[PDB]
């Protein structure tokens, strides 16, 4: 039981460990890896107008870089912990 | 093991040793009991008498065909089915494969060396088909040392 | 120009039936402006059944 | 030094703490596998070493093994009894939050340092005792790998001692071997 | 010489229907047995003037209902009808091996195998090489017919001797 | 510019090849003339609409068909003792015993059976009456209608789409594994839970009730709750009976596995569940990749990070990414490497774990589902090995891959190959010796001289799966293991009643003639592997002719010098390879139509006697059920297997028709039309009629096709019909 706070502690320890933790471990692999890449260009400077990198959506105002999509990344993992504990817990 | 019962306490295997004699013994009821072709069907008889005598004696299995089955696993009753007959094999078949790989070694280093593989040279070959019998002491020697396998350099490969 | 006349090569050559073979140089072109001058004799024969073959010193390594 | 007259290799010259040149396979032959492979072989150990007194001391004082201390989270209740006692916080969804949330913040802290040397023995923080500061520092390192080792051998013999006897621990193997000492050896795992 | 080799193959179809006819015209309405009074019962009574006028009687009333003595003749006699019988169509589908294949794709995969052989120094110096193109041909048409030819002696050989 | 018009070289052929060959080059898009990378991409994409507008037009017309001449109520009320009805006969050459000898299932008419297993599926699915099926076929109707519109929408130049969004790797496998597999595993397990559970339990559930007919008892709650159990509390009983509301539980997602007692087949709450897991797990394994958001995988620097640093795979897979992503023949050939293993994947797993009501009791249903995709999967993953070939010639670029583990395989490819054929020349040694050995043994009198090897090794996996048979008791039969313990409160009592059970196809017990084709099987697999890789790696030319690649991939020869170069291209082994695939897929149907037509009438043991050896293969199983199949018509009449009786015919006739193009080739059948041509070109009356295309003879790889193609068609119909007529006309 008590979904309101299995599912708020388990998101709030994900995104605890995606700002605090595994932001260094993020933030060098998405500049490592960097864009995706055919024949030496990127997909958008290729021609494909539709795999632009989004920079308003990404727009963050987190000193650390902490965007909205690792808001929906780092809590989506957090309800995914959360629910396999929901789950596993009432059995 | 296996779900198989050994063949010397199996009731199939027995079946099929009473249903062969007397398939066999059928057929001698229209010979001569001194007759020559009587002696073959009686011959034949002691043949399969001794030859069910003999798998129930090695601990076979037998199912519920009533026919002997082979472990091939590598179990520790079954060594006689797959493991100890493998091993002679093996012998035996490295034998010709090393003798066989021996000989083009000797006549590789000779004038002519393809009238040596139409006419084979006997005096070439028995000396070495004798020093086929040590050959997992030669082929391992062989590995060790390097001889056995060419490097790849001095191989002929297709291009890519 | 050549290795050496009666010299053991190993043929470089991607496209030959000999390539990576033990070859006997029979013959060398002095002449300028011949692309394959060396000619080497195997003790193979090829699928056409020939032996000769020529090649450039740049296709062939002393060995 | 594993072996009196073997040829150490040109990779392993015995300037490193612990460095008995024992490398048959050549796993370390890459030089960047090799620098990898000495901070893992030190928080391997020094894991190792947090364990045997992890495991023989809770044995020894009478409250099971590492097994019949560890099955109580597969059980819907166990209450997570610590030296008898049970704690308030003991449950599995509670533990291993903080557990992937503690270790997983020393681990990654434990991964930024840029020094091949620091991230080996950082000192500082982690040596109060001001021991890494004195005298003797190579025999220490020594005295680290080989302690390490020990362990590291010890952490193999007590699980593979799991698997062979289950339901015993590493001490009552200890008491099972030491009533009997020629009946019951590895020759029983060895030969069923 | 390939219309000699294309021709052996309608030979094998000319004679092959020759015996069959022959076969089952007189199984059907010569070969059989006399009873008392003048009653003629042959091995197969007269099926021979409804069942070999379509392709599902050569197939039932002659490869199927006279095919019931070559594969239960095991444990008897006439096995080695069996056997032949069955090593028959082996030689025929292994016929059908060199008939259908090349001699450049056989090159290529004893390439291969004389690369295995030159990592191990087992290379002969009689180089192997594939059958030739004329002899690719020669030896599918040589097991084409002898494994068809041996299929029917089998066959042949067991039924008319079983029902004979 | 004539006919074919994507290839100048074809137009001005003046003979009747230009005729084929433009059939036969109509989709090889890349080699058309004044031909683009745009062009080809959108093509294809438009290509791909076409082919899901043909398969939805076809499922649409066996919807149709079903729901208008079909009894699909009638077997709905009955599905043990009625025959599922296909479609109508409408033949003007029936005589009157056609008509009534053809009306089966209590029809009007003439009509033909169904042995492709709709009749099962769409009454597990749901679909009850046949105005389900009707509003089924006119719903697809307009989805390949709609697609249709999107095809031709992607050729209109205001929509068409560049080949940088057509390469577009990172967001085609995420919109993939998001959207093709999770979102449509997820309205899957939508549709299992709202309509085809309760349609199981009796409850019409359909659109106008959709948002009324509550799935579970408390709805919705329990799920954003937390207690996910609760849909797993009252599952369905033992006593339930299918389509009726007795016996019946309220659980949605249960998780009990096993058969359902009554059908022999799936839950349909457990592949409710199944789906529900197959979709979290796609939905979450779709984003992976980086497409527009910061976060993500790039694969380009997924593949250059995997190099050991050991040195053993070269430089690893660096240079992949573009190798595949530049390539369409290197995704074509994983896309049907993936897609083979999972149609045979398919075949495996709806034989002994039934996924349809009633389709476990239906026999020749199962058999054809078991040999269609097997035969479908033994062509996709030939074609995966061709498209290999393909990519190897025209694709594959060893400059960009350099030292990879592509290139790698270039470099050892005379090992592999070497290898493979010692696999094959063990398998088949070993496999013919014994079969022919046990054929000699049945011979002379002594069947117990038999050398028979009992499947220890797979016998030991159905134990470790929890068959008690074998009685080797490891882990699942014994319950000292950790495994057994953790499974025994969970799924192990559906799974192990459905694994003891002797009557169903669920992990049979197996025996030396099990052992015997299971080598068969390894002899065939290995064998057209061998074929196969041997064509891909010899693509780009070889010792015999090293410049394959400038060739083209499906060149007839090289001449007769340097010994004969005949069939040395990498398409004729895949025309070798698909003789091996069918030798392959013949013995593995044989296999399971002689091991499941014993076990369905019961006799095991002549399987278990007769499989050994190949006398009991051609006697007990060739020649013993082809007895219903060949007096499916005689002089004295005709039966209902009439039509498998001509159709086995049939296929004797095209498969030895075949081995007229396989035989016999070219220059024979082009002198003898250039007598035809002078015959018709000298005769009155006749003179006059000329010809615009010049009679030829059929071309070298045309006639390799051809003959393939009838050997395919002929070995496809005669084994279609035998199994069709040897299960069908004697059920059991
Ligand atoms: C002189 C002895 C000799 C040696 C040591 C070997 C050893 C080798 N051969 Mg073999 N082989 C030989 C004779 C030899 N062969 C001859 C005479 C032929 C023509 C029949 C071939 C045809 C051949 C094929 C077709 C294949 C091999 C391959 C192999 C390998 C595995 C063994 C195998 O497949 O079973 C042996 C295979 C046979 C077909 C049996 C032939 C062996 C004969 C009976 C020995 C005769 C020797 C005697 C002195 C004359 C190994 C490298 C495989 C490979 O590529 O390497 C992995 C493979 O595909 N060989
Ligand atoms: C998604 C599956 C798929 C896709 C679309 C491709 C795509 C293609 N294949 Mg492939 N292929 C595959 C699977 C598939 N194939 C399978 C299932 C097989 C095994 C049977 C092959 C075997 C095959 C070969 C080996 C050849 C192709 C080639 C081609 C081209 C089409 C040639 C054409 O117009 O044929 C038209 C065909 C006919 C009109 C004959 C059909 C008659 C039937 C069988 C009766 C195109 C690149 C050719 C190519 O790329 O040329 C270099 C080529 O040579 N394929
Ligand atoms: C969520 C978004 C979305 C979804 C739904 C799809 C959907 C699809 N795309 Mg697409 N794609 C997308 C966005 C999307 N894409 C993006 C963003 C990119 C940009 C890079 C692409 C670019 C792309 C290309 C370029 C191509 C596709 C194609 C396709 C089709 C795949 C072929 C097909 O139908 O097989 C259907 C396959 C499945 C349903 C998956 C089944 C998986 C296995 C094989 C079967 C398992 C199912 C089960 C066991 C069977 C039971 C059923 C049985 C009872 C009958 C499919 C309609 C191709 C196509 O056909 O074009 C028309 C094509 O050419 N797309
Ligand atoms: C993409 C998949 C898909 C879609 C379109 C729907 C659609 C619907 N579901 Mg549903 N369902 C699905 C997945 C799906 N289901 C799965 C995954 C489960 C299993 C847990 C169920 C089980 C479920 C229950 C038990 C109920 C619905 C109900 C609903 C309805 C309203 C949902 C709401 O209020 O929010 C709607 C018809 C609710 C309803 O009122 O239906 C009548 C309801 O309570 N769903
Ligand atoms: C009693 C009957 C018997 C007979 C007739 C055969 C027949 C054959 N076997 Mg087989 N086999 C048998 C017993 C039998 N086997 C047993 C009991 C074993 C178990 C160990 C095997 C395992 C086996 C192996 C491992 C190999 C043979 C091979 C051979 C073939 C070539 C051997 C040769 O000339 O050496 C050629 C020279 C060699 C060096 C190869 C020998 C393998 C070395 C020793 C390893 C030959 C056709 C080969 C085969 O079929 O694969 C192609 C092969 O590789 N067999
Ligand atoms: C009964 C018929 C039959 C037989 C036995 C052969 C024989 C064989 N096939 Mg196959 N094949 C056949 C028909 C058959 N095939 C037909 C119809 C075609 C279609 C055109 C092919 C085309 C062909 C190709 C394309 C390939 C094979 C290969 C081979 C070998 C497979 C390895 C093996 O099993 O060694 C065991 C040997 C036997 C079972 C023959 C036993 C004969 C005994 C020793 C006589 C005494 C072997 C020589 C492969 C090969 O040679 O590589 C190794 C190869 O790549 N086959
Ligand atoms: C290269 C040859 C080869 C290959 C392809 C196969 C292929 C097959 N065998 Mg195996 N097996 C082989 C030789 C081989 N076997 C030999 C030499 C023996 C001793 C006679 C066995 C004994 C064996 C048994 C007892 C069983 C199989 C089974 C199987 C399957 C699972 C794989 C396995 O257990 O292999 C194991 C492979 C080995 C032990 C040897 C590998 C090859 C060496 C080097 C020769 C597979 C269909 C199962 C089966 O038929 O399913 C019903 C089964 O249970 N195999
Ligand atoms: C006994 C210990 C044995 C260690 C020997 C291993 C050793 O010698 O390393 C050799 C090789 C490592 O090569 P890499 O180039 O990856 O590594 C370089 C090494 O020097 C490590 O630094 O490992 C293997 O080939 C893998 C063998 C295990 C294969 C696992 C297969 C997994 C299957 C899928 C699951
Ligand atoms: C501290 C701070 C702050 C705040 C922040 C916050 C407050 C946050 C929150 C956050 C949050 C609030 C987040 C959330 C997120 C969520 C999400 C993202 C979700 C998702 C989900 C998912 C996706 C799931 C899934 C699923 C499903 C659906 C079903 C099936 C199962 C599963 C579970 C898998 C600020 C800025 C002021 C600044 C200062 C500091
Ligand atoms: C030439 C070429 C190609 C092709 C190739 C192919 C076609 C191949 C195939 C291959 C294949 C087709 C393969 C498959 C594989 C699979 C596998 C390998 C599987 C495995 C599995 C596993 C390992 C799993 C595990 C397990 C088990 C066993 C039991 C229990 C459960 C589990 C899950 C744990 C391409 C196109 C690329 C291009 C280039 C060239
Ligand atoms: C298999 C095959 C080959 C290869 C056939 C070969 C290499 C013949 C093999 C003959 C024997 C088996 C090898 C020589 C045997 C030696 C006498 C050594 C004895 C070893 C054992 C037999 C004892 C072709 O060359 C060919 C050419 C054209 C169309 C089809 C085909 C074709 O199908
Ligand atoms: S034309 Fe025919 S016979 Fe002549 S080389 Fe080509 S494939 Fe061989």
């Amino acid at each position: 039981a008590n979904t309101a706070l299995t599912i708020t502690l388990s998101t709030g320890a994900l995104l605890f460990l995606g700002r605090f933790v595994f932001l260094p471990f993020q933030r060098d692999n998405v500049s490592r890896q960097g864009l995706p890449v055919q024949n030496g260009v990127t997909h958008f400077d290729a021609g494909d107008s539709r795999a632009q990198e989004v920079t308003s959506f990404l727009k963050t105002n987190d000193p650390a870089g902490f965007t909205i999509v690792d808001v929906l990344a780092w809590g989506a993992l957090g309800h995914a912990v959360g629910f396999f504990i929901l789950a596993t817990i009432n059995n | 093991v296996a779900g198989l019962t050994p063949c010397k306490e199996s009731k199939g295997f027995a079946k099929r040793q009473k249903q062969e004699i007397k398939k066999l013994e059928g057929r001698l009821k229209l010979y001569a009991p001194d007759s020559a072709p009587a002696l073959a069907i009686n011959a034949t008889i002691e043949k399969t008498k001794r030859r069910f005598e003999f798998y129930g004696n090695q601990g076979l299995l037998c199912g519920t065909d009533g026919l002997p089955h082979l472990i091939v696993d590598g179990d520790q009753a079954h060594l006689g089915e797959f493991v100890y007959p493998g091993l002679v094999f093996l012998y035996i078949a490295g034998w010709i494969g090393w003798v066989g790989r021996a000989y083009l070694i000797d006549v590789r280093t000779s004038k002519k060396p393809t009238e040596k593989e139409i006419i084979i040279d006997v005096p070439l070959a028995l000396r070495i088909m004798s020093k086929g019998l040590t050959w997992p002491v030669a082929a391992i020697g062989e590995l060790r040392s390097g001889k056995l396998v060419e490097k790849s350099s001095n191989i002929t490969v297709s291009p890519r | 120009i050549g290795p050496k006349r009666g010299s053991i090569v190993k043929v470089l050559r991607r496209e030959s039936y000999w390539f990576n073979d033990t070859g006997k140089v029979v013959a060398v072109d002095q002449a300028p402006g011949v692309r394959y001058p060396v000619v080497v004799r195997f003790d193979k024969v090829n699928y056409a059944g020939v032996s000769t073959n020529n090649y450039s010193p740049d296709e062939l390594e002393q060995s | 030094e594993w072996l009196p007259g073997n040829p150490r290799p040109s990779y392993l010259d015995g300037s490193a703490p612990g460095d008995f040149g024992f490398d048959p396979l050549g796993l370390g032959e890459v030089p960047e596998n090799l620098e990898r492979f000495k901070e893992s072989e030190l928080i391997h150990a020094r894991w190792a070493m947090l364990a045997v007194p992890g495991v023989l001391i809770p044995e020894a004082l009478g409250y099971g093994n590492w097994v019949s201390a560890q099955k109580w989270a597969a059980t819907p209740g166990g209450q997570a009894t610590y030296l008898g006692n049970p704690v308030p916080w003991g449950n599995l969804p509670v533990i291993l939050a903080i557990e992937f949330l503690a270790i997983a913040f020393a681990e990654s802290q434990r991964n930024g340092e840029p020094d091949p040397e620091k991230r080996k023995y950082p000192g500082g923080a982690f040596d109060p005792l001001g021991f890494s500061k004195g005298a003797n520092l190579e025999e220490l390192k020594l005295k680290e790998i080989k302690n390490g080792r020990l362990a590291l051998v010890a952490f193999l013999g007590f699980a593979v001692q799991a698997i062979a006897y289950p339901g015993t621990g590493p001490l009552e193997n200890l008491k099972t071997h030491l009533a009997d000492p020629w009946h019951n050896t590895i020759a029983h795992v060895i030969i069923p | 010489w390939d219309h000699v080799f294309l021709g052996l193959f309608w030979m094998y179809n000319a004679i092959s229907v020759v015996i069959f006819h022959f076969s089952w015209k007189m199984q059907s309405d010569v070969w059989g047995s006399i009873s008392d009074q003048g009653v003629v019962t042959h091995i197969t009574g007269g099926n021979f003037a409804q069942s070999s006028i379509t392709i599902n009687g050569w197939l039932r009333d002659f490869l199927w209902a006279q095919a019931s003595q070559v594969i239960q003749s095991y444990g008897s006699s006439l096995s080695a009808y069996g056997l032949l019988f069955l090593g028959a169509h082996f030689v025929w589908a292994f016929s059908l091996m060199f008939l259908f294949s090349g001699r450049g794709y056989w090159q290529e995969l004893i390439e291969s195998i004389v690369w295995a052989h030159n990592k191990l120094k087992v290379a002969p110096a009689i180089q192997p090489r594939a059958l030739s193109i004329v002899q690719g041909r020669a030896v599918g048409v040589a097991h084409y017919l002898l494994g068809g030819i041996a299929t029917t002696w089998a066959f042949f050989l067991a039924r008319i001797i079983s029902v004979g | 510019s004539r006919f074919p018009k994507f290839s100048r070289g074809l137009s001005q052929d003046p003979t009747t090849r230009r005729i084929w060959f433009g059939i036969a080059t109509a989709h090889d898009f890349e080699s058309h003339d004044d031909m683009t990378e745009e062009r080809l991409y959108q093509k294809i994409f438009a290509s791909h609409f076409g082919q899901l507008a043909i398969i939805f037009l076809w499922t649409s017309g066996n919807l149709f068909h079903v729901a208008w001449q079909g009894n699909f109520e009638a077997w709905g009320q009955d599905p043990l003792h009625v025959r599922p009805i296909a479609h109508a006969i409408w033949d003007p050459h029936f005589g009157q015993p056609a008509v009534e000898a053809f009306t089966r299932g209590g029809a009007s008419g003439p009509v033909n059976i169904a042995y492709s297993g709709v009749y099962q599926w769409w009454y597990t699915i749901g679909l009850r009456t046949n105005q389900d099926l009707y509003g089924g076929s006119i719903f697809l109707l307009f989805v390949s209608a709609l697609f249709l519109i999107a095809g031709w929408l992607h050729l209109q130049p205001k929509w068409k789409p560049s080949v940088s969004w057509f390469k577009n790797a990172e967001s085609r496998l995420n919109h993939h594994l998001s959207g093709l597999f999770g979102v449509s595993s997820l309205a899957w397990t939508g549709h299992l839970v709202h309509v085809a559970i309760p349609e199981s339990r009796g409850e019409h559930v359909r659109w106008n009730n959709l948002l009324t007919a509550l799935p579970h008892p408390q709805g919705l709650g329990p799920f954003f709750a937390g207690q996910w159990n609760v849909y797993a509390q009252n599952p369905d009983s033992n006593s339930h009976l299918f389509g009726t509301s007795e016996g019946a539980g309220t659980a949605i997602l249960t998780f009990l596995g096993g058969f359902h007692p009554q059908t022999q087949s799936l839950w349909l709450t457990d592949m409710a569940h199944h789906h529900l897991a197959i979709a979290v797990i796609f939905i979450i394994a779709g984003h992976m990749y980086r497409t527009n958001f910061g976060i993500g995988h790039s694969m380009k620097e997924i593949l250059e990070a995997h190099t050991p640093p050991g040195g053993r795979l070269g430089r690893g897979h660096k240079g992949l990414y573009d190798t595949i992503n530049n390539s369409l023949h290197f995704q074509l050939g994983l896309a049907l490497a993936s897609l083979g293993v999972i149609t045979s994947l398919v075949a495996q797993h709806m034989y002994s774990l039934p996924p349809y009501a009633f389709l476990a009791q239906d026999f020749t249903t199962q058999a054809a589902l078991y040999t269609h995709h097997q035969y479908i999967a033994g062509f996709i993953m030939t074609g995966a090995f061709a498209h290999g070939a393909i990519f190897f010639i025209r694709d594959y670029n060893p400059e960009q891959n350099k030292d990879n583990v592509l290139a790698r395989m270039l470099e050892h490819k005379e090992a592999i190959i070497s290898h493979l054929s010692w696999a094959s020349l063990f398998l088949g040694f070993h496999t013919l010796g014994l079969y022919v050995h046990n054929d000699v043994m049945l011979a002379f009198g002594t069947p117990e001289k038999q050398i028979l090897i009992e499947p220890v090794f797979a016998q030991w996996i159905q134990s470790a799966h929890g068959k008690a048979l074998y009685g080797f008791d490891v882990l699942l039969s014994s319950a000292d293991s950790p495994a057994f313990n953790a499974g025994q409160t969970l799924w192990l009592p559906g799974w192990l009643d459905a694994i003891n059970n002797n009557s169903n196809s669920l992990f049979l017990t197996i025996g030396p003639g099990d052992f015997l084709v299971h080598h068969a099987i390894a002899l065939g697999l290995h064998t057209t592997t061998l074929i196969l890789v041997k064509g891909a790696l010899d693509a780009r030319g070889s010792k015999l002719m090293p410049d394959k690649k400038e060739f083209g991939y499906s060149f007839p020869c090289d001449g007769p010098g340097r010994g004969g170069t005949c069939d040395i291209s990498a398409w004729d082994a895949f025309y070798l390879a698909v003789f091996w695939m069918l030798n392959t897929i013949g013995w593995v149907t044989f296999y399971w139509h002689w091991k499941h037509i014993t076990l369905w009438q019961g006799n095991v043991a002549q399987f278990n006697e007769s499989s050994t050896y190949l006398m009991g293969w051609l006697r007990d199983y060739l020649w013993l059920n082809s007895s219903q199949l060949i007096n499916g018509y005689n002089p004295f009449g005709m039966n209902s297997l009439s039509v498998w009786a001509w159709m086995f015919l049939f296929g004797h006739l095209v498969w030895a028709t075949g081995f007229m193009f396989l035989i016999s080739w070219r220059g024979y059948w082009q002198e003898l039309i250039e007598t035809l041509a002078w015959a018709h070109e000298r005769t009155p009356l006749a003179n006059l009629v000329r010809w615009k295309d010049k009679p030829v003879a059929l071309s070298i790889v045309q006639a390799r096709l051809v003959g393939l193609a009838h050997f395919s068609v002929g070995y496809i119909f005669t084994y279609a019909a035998f199994l069709i007529a040897s299960t069908s006309g004697k059920f059991g």
